[PDB]
RNA sequence: GGUGUAGUGGUAGGAGAGCGUUCUAAGGGCGUUGAAGGUCGAUCGUGAGGACGGCUGGAGCGCUUAGAAGUGAGAAUGCCG
RNA sequence: UAUCCGGGAGUCAGACUGCGAGUGAUAAGAUCCGUAGUCGAAAGGGAAACAGCCCAGACCACCAGCUAAGGUCCCAAAAUA
RNA sequence: UAGUGAACCAGUACCGUGAGGGAAAGGUGAAAAGCACCCCGGAAGGGGAGUGAAAUAGAUCCUGAAACCGUGUGCCUACAACAAGUCAAAGCUCGUUAAUGAGUGAUGGCGUGCCUUUUGUAGAAUGAACCGGCGAGUUACGAUUGCAUGCGAGGUUAAGUC
């Protein structure tokens, strides 16, 4: 009863080898390269689904903290009157009224030193 | 859902300031500069993409210097010979050569990479009060709240 | 005019004959859903939720349930001969915008 | 109907070789083709001329083609089969030698 | 019964354990021996007692 | 010395940019028209410079 | 099956449950109207992995239940090509 | 949670940090114990980079939110408070 | 690459003074019907014309993977410091198992391979040139424990005969 090799080594290679594709030459075309390759982009991949949430959320960040100094206000204050005045509007919606509408981010801003003030 | 604008190349108004550089310490008048030069000041700002607008710095040869950094502030390059150090000082680079000075601050506190050599290609210093950019109509930006 | 509620522990700005993809929705295809935490109202005219917009409720249909493309969660330890594979297919719904009040 | 081709297999010259005076002529038509490796002193180009003679050969008695339209559309040099050889070196031991061949297509199209 | 539908009783029958056949298996590599030493060689270990 | 590591294609490939043949020199012969090789005998008619050697 | 609460990094290593390979039995199938194999694809599952199309190929092969193993390779200055 | 009975192990090279001692020179990233932690077998954030220090334990998805250490002039997120 | 070393003119070739060591190497097609004749070429080899269900089955002949080599081109590339990916992304090109599509990718963020062995390795410690195949806890007889079945103060046959 003998269990000769057979297929099933090179399709689980070949599976690995399309994982590669567009690697840089023998990084997509050798098996080992390609194995160990795919290796390090899966730790990446799984790493950078977390580092992408920080990114954007520094985008947004800086972008909103444009618009308030344009509207008078740095985005820390910003931030703080916002939370005095009971908004709950996030970060990523704030960045998009200060590149998209500008009126309704002043307005935002408007009700955040309001709220400062008093 | 993926909607985060992202400003494109070409897409970006770039305008003209300009910055007049008399009694401002040298790193603050830089610091200011270069978020403006990056784009930090606009609401489109996009890491990726360019998006900040030109600087045009006068009166370099008066930018301050405070402490004893006119002659003891050193800047230092290697000609990468052996024994190729050459030094000069920051109050030396102002006398003879301002645009010098204010460049190498600036280049400091720009990103280094392909965007940020990009960006510091924006910036114009002139030792003096008149430049040769009116063609651009740039429009005066007073830095004395930002500094 | 536009709005922007609350849905899935996120904030979506929502427009009137526009899809959105949202977390899966307790609701069946083709069925009616209303979202009423409104915290922004904009248009020509902007309302501010504190922390919502008083008696505001936007619209939708669900067009459809679907799963998100496969992600593969691979951890492994160098040199520690040790590594686990997982997939994972985020389900969502789609929800087509009616009406926004 | 439009192009003929001539391939010359296990051809005793070195693939790079050959592929040198190829590159040469290819995409030309093919009277420049049959100057330019007439003065060429390597040896690959006789044996690449006679492959290009013979095609054009071919799409005149097979397919009646015009001559003087002809160029040389797609020409390229193929690996053969190696013969395996030694050769002995210094402390009794001996070294391959890979005598290599090589297979010469070369298309010619009307235009 | 049937000789196609065949049943052996619950707990009756058990899988044979391979070593040495990857990792995630638990006892690849090492094979359960461990690293080096006398018991982790091949007819190692010392005489009973 | 021996190579530390392998050259790859894309690398080869670059060294190789240079190595390259060149056919310089030819032009029609004014005898028979075929092309010759200028300041050379025409191998075809065997004229150079309009006579017969 | 539903709800609730709690928990789910991990080497040596213990336990559990599975994927796939060849062969045997039984049942039920598929194949010159194209099997296996090869190749491409934007396909499915939580994982090993499973399908379905196009092309190539030219004669054997799946599926379900159970059984037996020369049953899974990426490393041994491993052997052969 | 502890015992007790039984099946199966691996481990007998440890490292550093803090604290208490010896040896050393009140030297060593030294050595040898005691005690706690971390690494070992632990990814993430901070300490420029930096196993062992500070914060903190990754089952997964999210272009949501609040904080820890550590930070907020530019590189570089946030006070030219 | 299994099965005898040997499926084939194998204990041959080959190696060694000798004892002795010791290989590699199977497959056209149903049937040679194994490409008459013509064309380039000195030939080899091709292109037609034919045989054939099929010649990309043409004798290196079933299938024909990968390494490796080359031709064509959709996108990108000559101011850039790159474990070569991943995350974000314009532009261009294309339209699939029709899926919140595919290829390429300027530019930006993060980021020192795999394995072994170590207190600790990106390690300037070890191993791998690449690709393919082969290549490591098995069996017999006993001991013991768990689980399962039958019988139960009982349980059970061994050799041997049919
Ligand atoms: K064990
Ligand atoms: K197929
Ligand atoms: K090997
Ligand atoms: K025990
Ligand atoms: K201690
Ligand atoms: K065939
Ligand atoms: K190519
Ligand atoms: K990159
Ligand atoms: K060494
Ligand atoms: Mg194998
Ligand atoms: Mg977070
Ligand atoms: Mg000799
Ligand atoms: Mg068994
Ligand atoms: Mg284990
Ligand atoms: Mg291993
Ligand atoms: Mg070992
Ligand atoms: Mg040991
Ligand atoms: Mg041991
Ligand atoms: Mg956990
Ligand atoms: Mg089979
Ligand atoms: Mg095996
Ligand atoms: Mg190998
Ligand atoms: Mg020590
Ligand atoms: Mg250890
Ligand atoms: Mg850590
Ligand atoms: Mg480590
Ligand atoms: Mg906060
Ligand atoms: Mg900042
Ligand atoms: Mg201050
Ligand atoms: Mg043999
Ligand atoms: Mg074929
Ligand atoms: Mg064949
Ligand atoms: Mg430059
Ligand atoms: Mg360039
Ligand atoms: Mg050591
Ligand atoms: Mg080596
Ligand atoms: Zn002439």
């Amino acid at each position: 009863a003998r269990v000769k090799g057979g297929t099933v080594t090179r399709k689980r290679r070949k599976k690995v080898l399309k994982l590669a594709k567009g690697y840089y030459g023998s990084k997509h075309t050798l098996f080992k390269s390609a194995k160990e390759q795919v290796m390090n982009s899966y730790y990446y991949a799984f790493r950078d689904r977390r580092q992408k949430k920080r990114d954007f959320r520094k985008l947004w960040i800086a972008r909103i903290n444009a618009a308030a100094r344009m509207n008078g206000l740095s985005y820390s204050k910003l931030m703080h009157g916002l939370k005095l005045a009971e908004i709950d509007i996030n970060r990523k919606m704030l960045a998009d009224l200060a590149v998209n509408d500008a009126a309704a981010f002043t307005a935002l801003a408007e009700q955040a030193k309001d709220a400062l003030s008093k | 859902m993926r909607t985060t604008y992202m400003a494109k190349a070409g897409e970006v108004e770039r305008k003209w300031y300009v910055v007049d550089a008399t009694d401002v310490p040298l790193g603050r008048l830089s610091a200011v500069v270069a978020s403006v030069l990056r784009g930090k000041n606009k609401p489109t700002f996009t890491p990726h993409v360019d998006t900040g607008d030109f600087v045009i710095v006068i009166n370099a040869d008066k930018v301050k210097l405070t402490g004893k950094k006119a002659t003891d502030k050193i800047y230092y390059r290697h000609s990468m010979y052996p024994g190729g150090l050459k030094s000069v000082t920051a109050g030396e680079l102002r006398d003879k050569n301002s645009r010098r000075l204010i460049e190498t601050s600036v280049k400091g506190m720009l990103p280094k990479n392909t965007l940020g050599r990009k960006q510091f290609t924006k910036l114009n210093v002139y030792g003096g009060a008149e430049h040769p950019h009116a063609a651009q109509q740039p429009e005066v930006l007073d830095i004395t709240n930002l500094i | 005019m536009y709005a922007i509620i609350k849905t899935g522990g996120k904030q979506v700005k929502v427009e009137v004959g526009q899809a959105i993809y949202v977390e899966k929705l307790n609701v069946e295809a083709g069925e009616k859903v209303v979202f009423d935490e409104v915290i922004l109202v904009g248009g020509e005219s902007t309302k501010v939720g504190a922390p919502t917009v008083a008696g505001a409720t936007v619209e939708g249909t669900v067009e459809k349930h679907g799963k998100q493309k496969k992600v593969v969660t691979f951890q492994y330890k160098p040199k520690k001969h040790s590594h686990r594979k997982q997939g994972h297919r985020q389900p969502y719904t789609k929800v087509m915008i009616e009406a926004i009040n | 109907i439009t192009s003929a081709k001539a391939t010359a297999k296990t051809v005793r010259t070195s693939p790079r070789k050959a592929r040198l005076v190829i590159d040469l002529i290819r995409g030309k038509s093919v009277a420049d083709a049959i100057s330019i490796l007439k003065f060429t002193p390597n040896k690959s180009a006789g044996i690449i001329e006679k492959v290009l003679m013979s095609a054009v050969a071919n799409a005149e008695n097979n397919f009646d083609l015009d001559v003087e339209s002809l160029v040389v559309s797609e020409a390229f040099v193929n690996e053969g089969p190696t013969m395996k050889r030694f050769r002995p070196r210094a402390k009794g031991s001996a070294s391959p030698i890979n005598k290599r061949t090589s297979h010469i297509t070369v298309v010619v199209t009307e235009k | 019964m049937k000789l196609h539908e065949l049943k052996p009783a619950e707990g009756s029958r058990q899988v044979r354990n391979r070593v040495g056949r990857g990792t995630s298996s638990g006892n690849g590599k090492t094979a359960g021996r461990g690293q080096k030493g006398q018991k982790a060689r091949s007819g190692g270990g010392v005489r009973l007692g | 010395a021996v190579p530390a590591r392998r050259t790859s294609k894309a690398k080869k490939a670059k060294r190789r940019t240079h190595y390259k043949l060149t056919i310089k020199g030819l032009n029609a012969c004014s005898n028979c028209g075929e092309m010759k090789k200028s300041h050379h005998v025409c191998p075809a008619c065997g004229h150079y410079d309009g006579k017969d050697v």
